[PDB]
């Protein structure tokens, strides 16, 4: 064939040295990352649990024995102890980046090293949005938003000292104490302008990012609306990481998800390509569905 | 080798990475010696094959 | 004259069942000049 | 695979221990290179240019081998074959740059330079025609540096003698014509009666990537189909392949620096 024009792919996920108009991207100044890399807010607020296998078992006391007043020489009545079990399982995150050999030699020699951060960040965000908001095809049958939905533990109304106190009280109504707040940074404007008319002290620290003395954590997700605020006893949110982010680079295999212009699967060896695979195992567990509450705009 | 601190030092060279090329004559003087080593990070990201 | 390049797209990520086909994604950059 | 008759491949490029007729090359004696290895002529004549990136193009080939062939018939095959691939690349590059043949990717070639400037001499080999061929270059202040010829025409060159000095203008031992070295092309495209010359310092080339060899045992070869039409899987069919790639770049700095002699 001796067809020398560059290979079009579908989807256009493959990196290339030659634009199909025939430009070669020599002298390419590597991009500089502006934005800060985001941490996992679940890994920030929740409790870790060492987890060797893909599954974990928990057992807790539930019932404690009674006690009887007995007359002198009366028969001492028996009593009973009881326990209950719970369990959690892991799921696997992953993605693949395909790169042409010629690109990876003559345009961006370091490309995979500058991807590892952005991949980690994308995984963390996928995890946070799954566990907190039940968004992004949550694999777990568990989430904060879903526990809130089953308990209907929602307050309606504006950000006010009234409603924020009521929101925190909604937890001790179940003998739990709030430990932190999750909010959308867009709304600290609203939190900044609420003050107690009696003591005339503000409930939100603009300097320390503390609301009613509890720490506030900001979500970057677009799913949490400005007017919405979440709280809970986050010690009841358990997460585990059976396998940290593994990276493997492969020079030989097939990528079936990406197709050549003629529809054939992309073969890395026969096409002279390289691809990076990242995978991670993550597990999430809500220890007490009642430990979370939400404030929502009416 | 004559060290940076100006001292004569003696170091063993591994057999798997060193060899000598000798003069073809019956005297077999050593013409040149070579050493070569794989250079890698421990993270084993990609191409191990640089020497 | 000055010229800048910034990262403009972050690579996606996917939840994958046991032995399911992992899908691909791409980064992107943009150029600016002064 | 489960086929017990040897596997028919399409194209039939896979090396096999068992022939289609069932003959087995056991105890097979190692071949010998009865012809000498060829070398790149534009890499011999032209001027090297230190390069990174840039216009280059990639040469490549993949040689599939059955691992029975690699175990019983000829163990050292891949090591003996690397010279032969390098030869094939050299011939491909020479044929593209010189003769504009073999679907050359560049828009540049000596044949195109000559056809553009019409710097062609119609005639038989004679001392006057050799001098005229050289004068087509010196007209433009450029002096010939070497000659490119089909080796089969030395029979014509030996018949020319200088009528002043009364001696052979062609030194058959030095293989030099009128004091200039003649390089020989084995390719079939340069005809018997054709001779090419120029100031090859005006022909520039570069090599961003020298020949790269990888041996693999688990790829798929979509370009080779089983008899049933399914693509060959190296691992599954117990087969091995060697991939070779190279980058070459070609530039002609002055397309009037080349002239051609051709039969009338």
């Amino acid at each position: 064939s001796n067809n020398v024009k560059p290979q079009v792919f579908n989807p256009d996920n493959v990196m290339m040295h030659e634009k199909k108009d025939g430009t070669l991207m020599n002298e390419f100044t590597t991009p500089i990352l502006q934005e800060v890399m985001e941490n996992s807010k679940i890994m920030q607020l929740g409790k870790y649990e060492p987890m060797e296998g893909t599954e974990k078992k928990f057992t807790f006391w539930a019932d404690k024995p009674g006690a009887y007043w007995v007359g002198e020489g009366q028969k001492i009545e028996t009593s009973k102890a009881t326990w209950v079990n719970a369990t959690m399982r892991a799921f696997k995150l992953g993605v693949i980046l395909p790169v042409t050999k010629e690109f990876l030699n003559y345009t961006y020699s370091q490309f995979f090293e500058e991807m590892k951060p952005m991949i980690a960040e994308a995984f963390y965000k996928k995890f946070d949005e799954a566990g907190i908001l039940n968004q992004g095809n949550n694999p777990f049958g568990k989430s904060i938003a879903q526990s809130i939905e089953k308990t209907n533990k929602v307050i309606k109304g504006d950000f006010t000292q009234d409603n924020i106190i009521d929101l925190e009280a909604l937890l001790e109504d179940d003998e739990l104490e709030a430990n932190a707040f999750i909010s959308k940074t867009q709304n600290r404007s609203l939190l900044r302008k609420i003050v107690d008319p009696e003591t005339k002290e503000r409930i939100y620290d603009r300097n320390s990012d503390s609301l009613d003395g509890l720490p506030v954590v900001n979500l970057k997700s677009s799913n949490l609306k400005r007017g919405e605020l979440i709280t809970g006893d986050f010690d009841k949110l358990i997460y585990g990481i059976p396998q940290l982010i593994e990276y493997k680079i492969d020079e030989t295999a097939q990528l079936s998800t990406v197709k050549n212009e003629d529809g054939t699967p992309v073969n890395l060896f026969e096409q002279d390509m390289v691809a990076l695979r990242a995978t991670m195992h993550v597990a999430l567990h809500i220890a007490d569905d009642k430990a979370f509450a939400k404030l929502v705009p009416a | 080798i004559r060290n940076q601190d100006d001292e004569t030092r003696l170091y063993k060279s591994d057999a798997m990475s060193t060899f000598i090329i000798y003069d073809n004559t019956v005297e077999r003087n050593s013409i040149a010696g070579v050493r070569y080593l794989r250079t890698k990070p421990i993270d084993k990201t990609d191409e191990d094959e640089v020497f």
